[PDB]
C-alpha cells in the first residue's frame, strides 16, 4: 500500500503476536477473553458534554 | 446462672457481643432501607 | 485461677443483665418510633 | 549520617549508580521511541510542528516486507 | 463498671475509639451529603454564575 | 498490663465525661442540621 | 515469650485490624457512592 | 485470644498476613481495571448511569 | 471429643485448615466470575429476572 | 498437650468453627435474596 | 518502637524500598500504556480533549 | 487529662499531629475549590 | 520511656493553648469566607 | 539492638514515612489540577 | 515551649524547614502564574 | 544529644526572629500582588 | 566505619547529591524550554 | 547566630552554595530570556 | 568541624559576602527594569 | 574528597568506569548510525538543510 | 593506600576527568556545526 490509514481502536488488536488467531483463538471461545482481544472505542469529554 | 462466666474473658465476651451486633445492625439497616425506601424517597425529593 | 472469680462474675453479671435490658429497651422505643412512621406490616 | 551505620556506603552506592543507570536509560529510550520526543529524527521541529496526542496503538503498519535497507 | 478497663492500655482504646469515630464520620458525612445534596446544590449556585 | 484500679477508676471518669460531651454537641448539630434540612 | 509480651502485642495487633478493617469501610462506601455493583 | 500467639510466631503470622493482602489487594484491583464496567483509568469520569452494564 | 488433638498437632491443623479455606474460597469466587449468570463486576446491577440463564432443553 | 488446655484450645476451636459457618450462612442467605440459584 | 525487636530494621527498610520501587513503576506504566494518561503525547491536551 | 500523654514521645505526637493537619487541610482545600468555584473564575477573568 | 508525668503535664498545656489558637484562627478565617462566598 | 535505639530508628521511621505520604498526596493534587481521574 | 527543641538536630530542622520552604514556595509560584497568568500576557506583549 | 537549655533557649529567641520576619516580608509581598493583580 | 566517618561521608553524599539533583532541574528547565510536555 | 555553622567545614558549605547559585541563576536567566523577549529581537535584526 | 571563633569569622564574611550579592543582584535589576520592565 | 579512594578501589574504579565508558560510547554511535538523519556512513555529504527531518 | 597517595590519585584523576570533558565538549560543538539536533 502507497500510503497507510490508522484504524479506530475497536477495529486493533492487543495482542501483536502474529500467530495468535490460529493457534489460541481457534481454540478459545471464553466470553471475557474474547472480549479483550480489541482495544475499546474511546470519545472526548467535550463530546460527551462533560 | 453467672456460672456460665466462668473461665473466660470478659474482654473476649464484649469484642464477640460487639462484632455480633455490629454486624447484625448493618444487616438489618440495610433490610430496613430496602423494606422503607427511606433515603431513596427524600433524597428524590432534595435532588429533584 | 483465671479471669472473673465468683464475685465480680457475679458483679459482670449484674453489669450485663443491666446493658441488656437498656439496650432491650431503647431499641423498643426505636422500633416504636418507627413503626408510627412507616409501618411494615 | 546514622543511616550509613546500618548500611554500608560500599555496597548502597553500588546498588544507587545501578538504579540510577537504568532509570535513566529506560527514560531516555521511552522518549526516544515516542512521536513527540523522538529528538534525534525530530529534534529541530520547533514546539508547534512537534506531534501531539498521537497515542495510537496501531500507529504504523504491522505486517510489510523487509526494507531496502 | 470501670474494671473493664482494668487490665488494658488507655493509649491503645483511645487510637482505636479515634479509628472508629474518625470512620463512622467519614461515611455519615458521605451518607449525609448524598440525602441533602448539599454542596450540589451551592456548587450549582456558584458555578452558574 | 496497665491500668490499676485507681486509674481505671479515673480513666473511666475522664471517658464517660468525653463521651457525654461528644454526644451533646453532636445533638445540637443535629439539632441544627433537622431546621436546615430535615431528613424524614 | 511470656504471656505479658503476647498480651502487650495482641492489644496493638487488635488495634491495627480495626484501623485497617476502618479504613476499608470508608474506602468501600466511597466506590459505593460513585458506582454501585449492585 | 492472645494465647494464639504462642502457639505461632507472630513475626511469620505477620509476614505471610501482609504477603497475602498484598496479593488479594492486587488481584482485586486488577479485575476491576480490566473489566468493563469499573475500568476506572479510562471511565473513571463517566457517571453510574453512563458506566458500561452486562448484557442481560 | 477434645481427644483428637492427642493425635494431630493443632498447630499443623489450623494452617492446612486455613490454606484448604483460602483456596476453596478462591476457586468458587472464580468460577462464579468466569460464568456468566455470575459474572457480578459487570452485570451485579441486574435483577434477578433480568440475569443470564442458561439453555434450556 | 494436657487435658486441660486442650479443653480450652477445644472451646475456642470449636466456636470458631462454628461462627464462621454462621458468617457464611449469613453471606448465602444474602445472595439468595439478590441472585437464587435453584 | 517496639517493633524494630520484633523485625530487623535493614530487612524491611529494603524490602519496603524494593516494593515501593516495583509499585511505582507498575502504576507509571499502566498510566503510559493508557489512552487518557498517555503523558509523553498526550500531556499537552487539556481535560476536556483528553481521551475517555 | 494529661495522664494520656505519658509514656509516649512528644516529637512523634508533633509527627502525627502535622500529618493529619496537612492531610486534612488538603482535602478541605480542595472540596472548598470545588465548592466556592475559586480560583476558576478569577482565572477565567485574568485569562480571557 | 520519655515523658514522665511532669512533662507529661507541662506538655498538655502548651498543647491546649496551640490547640486554642489554632482554632481561633480558623474560625476568623471561616468568618472571612463566610463573609465572601457563604455556602449552604 | 536495645529499647532506646529502637525508638530513636522510630522517631526517623515515622517522621520519613508520614512525609513521604505528604508529598505523594501534593503529587495527586497536582495531577488531579492537570487531569481529573474521577 | 523551648523544651521541644531538646535531643534534636538543628542543621536537621533547619533543612527539613528549608526543603518545606522551598517545596511550598514552588508549588504556590506555579499556583500563583496560573491563577494571575502574569508571565503569559508580559510574554505576549513582548514577543509580539 | 544536642542544644542544651541556655543553646535551646537562644535557638528558640533566634527561630522567632528568623519566622517574624519571614512573615513581614510575606506579607508586604501578598500586600503588593493584591495592588497588582487581586485574586478574589 | 566510625559516627565521625560517618559523619564526614554524609557532608559529601549531601553536596554530591543536592548538585546532582538539580543540575538535573537546570536540564528539565532546558527541556521544558524547547519542548513543554503539559 | 553565628553557631549555626558549628561542626561543619566550610568547604562543603561553599560548595552547595556554588551549586545553588548556579541552578539557579541558569534558570532564571532561561525564565527571563523567554519573558523578556531577548535575545530573539537582536537576533532578528542581525540575522536580517 | 568548625570552633566557635571559626564559627563567628566565618559568619561575618558569609554576612559580607551576601549582603554584596544582594547589592548587585539589585542593581542589575534596577537596570533590567529601567530597559524591559516585566510587569 | 580524596578520601574516596580509601573506599573504593582505584583499580576497580578506572577499570569499571573505562568499560562504562567504551559502552555508552558504541551504543551512542551505533543509534546514531542506525537512524535517518545522522546515518554519516552514507548521508554525511549533505548539508544541514538536506539532512532528513522527522515528520512534522 | 595512605592520604597522600589518595591525594595524588585524586589530582590526577580530577584532572584527566575534566580534560575528558572538555574534549567531549569540543567534539559536540564540531558536530553542531555540521549538524545541529535541535
Ligand atoms: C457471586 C459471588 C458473590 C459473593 C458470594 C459469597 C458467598 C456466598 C460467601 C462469600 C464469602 C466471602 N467472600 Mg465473596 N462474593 C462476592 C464478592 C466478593 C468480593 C468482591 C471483590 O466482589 C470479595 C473481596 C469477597 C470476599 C469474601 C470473603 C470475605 C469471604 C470468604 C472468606 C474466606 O476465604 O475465609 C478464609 C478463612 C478465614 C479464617 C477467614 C474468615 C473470615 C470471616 C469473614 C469471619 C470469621 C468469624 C469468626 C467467628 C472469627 C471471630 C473473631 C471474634 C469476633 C473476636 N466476595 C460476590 C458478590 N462470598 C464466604 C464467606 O465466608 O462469607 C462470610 C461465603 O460464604
Ligand atoms: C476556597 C477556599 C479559600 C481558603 C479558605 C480557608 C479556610 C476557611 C481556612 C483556611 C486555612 C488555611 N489556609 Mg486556605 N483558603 C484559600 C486558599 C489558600 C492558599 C492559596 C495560595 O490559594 C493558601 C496558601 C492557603 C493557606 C492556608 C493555611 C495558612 C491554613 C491551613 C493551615 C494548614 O495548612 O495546616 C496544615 C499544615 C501544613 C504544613 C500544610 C502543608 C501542605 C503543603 C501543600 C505541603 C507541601 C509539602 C512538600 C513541600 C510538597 C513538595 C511537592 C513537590 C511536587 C516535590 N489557603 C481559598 C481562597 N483556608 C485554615 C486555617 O487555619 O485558617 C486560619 C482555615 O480554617
Ligand atoms: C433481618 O434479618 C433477617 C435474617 C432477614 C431476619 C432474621 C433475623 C434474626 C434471626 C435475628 C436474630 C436476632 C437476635 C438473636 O436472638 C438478637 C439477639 C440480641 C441480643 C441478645 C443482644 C444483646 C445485647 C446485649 C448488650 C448490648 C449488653 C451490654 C452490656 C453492657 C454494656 C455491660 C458491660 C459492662 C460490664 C459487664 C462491666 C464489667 C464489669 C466487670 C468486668 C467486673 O465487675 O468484674
Ligand atoms: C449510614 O448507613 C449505616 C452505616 C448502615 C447506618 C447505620 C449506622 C449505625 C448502626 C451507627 C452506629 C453508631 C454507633 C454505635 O454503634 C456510635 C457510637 C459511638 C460512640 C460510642 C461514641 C463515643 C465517643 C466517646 C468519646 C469521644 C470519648 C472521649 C473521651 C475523652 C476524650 C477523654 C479520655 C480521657 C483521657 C485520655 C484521660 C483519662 C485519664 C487517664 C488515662 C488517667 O488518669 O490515667
Ligand atoms: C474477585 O473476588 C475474589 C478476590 C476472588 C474474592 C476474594 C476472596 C477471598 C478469599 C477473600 C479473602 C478475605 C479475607 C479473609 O480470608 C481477608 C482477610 C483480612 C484480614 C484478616 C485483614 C487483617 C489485617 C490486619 C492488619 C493489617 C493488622 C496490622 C497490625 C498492626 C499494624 C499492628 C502492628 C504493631 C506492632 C506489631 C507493634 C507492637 C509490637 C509489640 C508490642 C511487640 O513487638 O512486642
Ligand atoms: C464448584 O463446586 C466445588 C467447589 C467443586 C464443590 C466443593 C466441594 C468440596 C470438596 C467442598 C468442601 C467443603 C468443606 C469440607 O470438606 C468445607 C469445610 C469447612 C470447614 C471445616 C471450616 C472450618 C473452619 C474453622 C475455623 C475458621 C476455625 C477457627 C478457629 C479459631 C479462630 C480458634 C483459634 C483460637 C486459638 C487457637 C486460641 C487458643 C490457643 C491456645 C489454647 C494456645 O495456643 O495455647
Ligand atoms: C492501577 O493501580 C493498581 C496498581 C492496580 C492499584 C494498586 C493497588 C495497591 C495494592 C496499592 C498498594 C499500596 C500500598 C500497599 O500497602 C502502599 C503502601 C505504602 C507504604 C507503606 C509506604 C511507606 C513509605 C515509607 C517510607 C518511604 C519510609 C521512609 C523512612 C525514612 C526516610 C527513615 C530513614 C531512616 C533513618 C534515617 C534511620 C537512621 C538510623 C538510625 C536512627 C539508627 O541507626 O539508629
Ligand atoms: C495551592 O493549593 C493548596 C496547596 C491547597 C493551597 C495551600 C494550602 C495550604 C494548606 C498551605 C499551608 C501553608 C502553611 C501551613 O501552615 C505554611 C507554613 C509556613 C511556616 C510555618 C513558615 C515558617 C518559616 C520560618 C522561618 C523562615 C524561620 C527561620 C528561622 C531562622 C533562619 C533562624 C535560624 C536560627 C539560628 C541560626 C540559631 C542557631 C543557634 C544554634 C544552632 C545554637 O544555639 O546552638
Ligand atoms: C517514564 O516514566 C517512568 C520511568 C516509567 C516513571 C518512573 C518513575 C520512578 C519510579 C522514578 C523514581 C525516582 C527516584 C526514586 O525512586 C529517584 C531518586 C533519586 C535520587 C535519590 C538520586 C540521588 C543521587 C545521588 C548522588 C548522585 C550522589 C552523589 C554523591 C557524591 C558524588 C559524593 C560521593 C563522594 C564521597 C562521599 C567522597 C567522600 C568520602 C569520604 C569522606 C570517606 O569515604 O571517608
Ligand atoms: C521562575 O519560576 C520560579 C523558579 C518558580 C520562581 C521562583 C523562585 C524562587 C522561589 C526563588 C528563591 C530564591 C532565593 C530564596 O529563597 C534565593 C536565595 C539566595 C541566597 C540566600 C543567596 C545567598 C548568597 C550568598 C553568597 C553569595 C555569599 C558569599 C560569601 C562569600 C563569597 C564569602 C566566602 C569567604 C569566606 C566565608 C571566608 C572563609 C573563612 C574561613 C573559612 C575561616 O576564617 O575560618
Ligand atoms: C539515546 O542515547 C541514550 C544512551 C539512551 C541517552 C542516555 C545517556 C546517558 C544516561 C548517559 C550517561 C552518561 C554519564 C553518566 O553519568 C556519563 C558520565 C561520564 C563520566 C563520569 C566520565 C568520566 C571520565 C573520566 C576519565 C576519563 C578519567 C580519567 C582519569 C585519568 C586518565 C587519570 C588516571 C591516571 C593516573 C591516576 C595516573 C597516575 C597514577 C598514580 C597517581 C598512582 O598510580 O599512584
Ligand atoms: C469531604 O468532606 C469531608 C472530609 C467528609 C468533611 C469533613 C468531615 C470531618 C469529620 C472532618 C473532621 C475534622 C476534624 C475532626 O475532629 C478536625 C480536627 C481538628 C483538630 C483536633 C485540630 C487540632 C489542632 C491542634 C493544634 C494545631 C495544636 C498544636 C499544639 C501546639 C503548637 C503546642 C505544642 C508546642 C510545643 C512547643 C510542644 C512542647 C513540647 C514539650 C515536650 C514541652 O514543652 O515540654
Ligand atoms: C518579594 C516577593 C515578591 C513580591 C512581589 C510579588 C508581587 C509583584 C508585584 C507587582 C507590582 C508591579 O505593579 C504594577 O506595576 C506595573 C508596571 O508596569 C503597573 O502597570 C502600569 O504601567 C503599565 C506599563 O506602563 C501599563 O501597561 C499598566 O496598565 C499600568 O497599570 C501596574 O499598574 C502595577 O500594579
Amino acid at each position: 500500500g502507497s500510503s497507510y490509514t490508522v484504524p479506530a481502536p475497536e477495529h486493533t488488536r492487543r495482542m501483536r503476536g502474529i500467530m495468535i488467531q490460529s493457534t489460541l483463538w481457534s481454540i478459545d471461545g471464553k466470553r471475557s477473553a474474547r472480549e479483550r482481544r480489541h482495544y475499546r472505542p474511546q470519545t472526548t469529554g467535550a463530546a460527551l458534554g462533560q | 446462672m453467672h456460672r456460665i462466666w466462668q473461665g473466660m474473658d470478659p474482654q473476649i465476651i464484649m469484642s464477640g457481643l460487639g462484632f455480633f451486633l455490629a454486624g447484625l445492625a448493618l444487616i438489618i439497616h440495610m433490610w430496613a432501607y430496602s423494606i422503607t425506601g427511606w433515603p431513596k424517597y427524600k433524597k428524590a425529593q432534595y435532588n429533584a | 485461677k483465671g479471669g472473673m472469680t465468683e464475685d465480680e462474675a457475679r458483679r459482670f453479671h449484674g453489669y450485663f443483665v443491666t446493658g441488656t435490658l437498656g439496650y432491650i429497651i431503647v431499641a423498643a422505643v426505636a422500633h416504636f418510633l418507627a413503626w408510627q412512621w412507616r409501618p411494615w406490616f | 549520617h546514622r543511616i550509613w551505620l546500618m548500611f554500608d556506603p560500599r555496597r548502597v552506592m553500588v546498588a544507587m549508580v545501578g538504579f540510577l543507570a537504568v532509570l535513566a536509560l529506560v527514560i531516555h529510550f521511552i522518549l526516544l521511541s515516542s512521536q513527540r520526543y523522538s529528538w534525534i529524527e525530530n529534534g529541530t521541529l520547533s514546539a508547534a510542528q512537534a506531534p501531539v496526542g498521537a497515542s495510537a496503538p496501531a500507529a504504523a503498519a504491522e505486517m510489510s516486507p523487509l526494507p531496502p535497507g
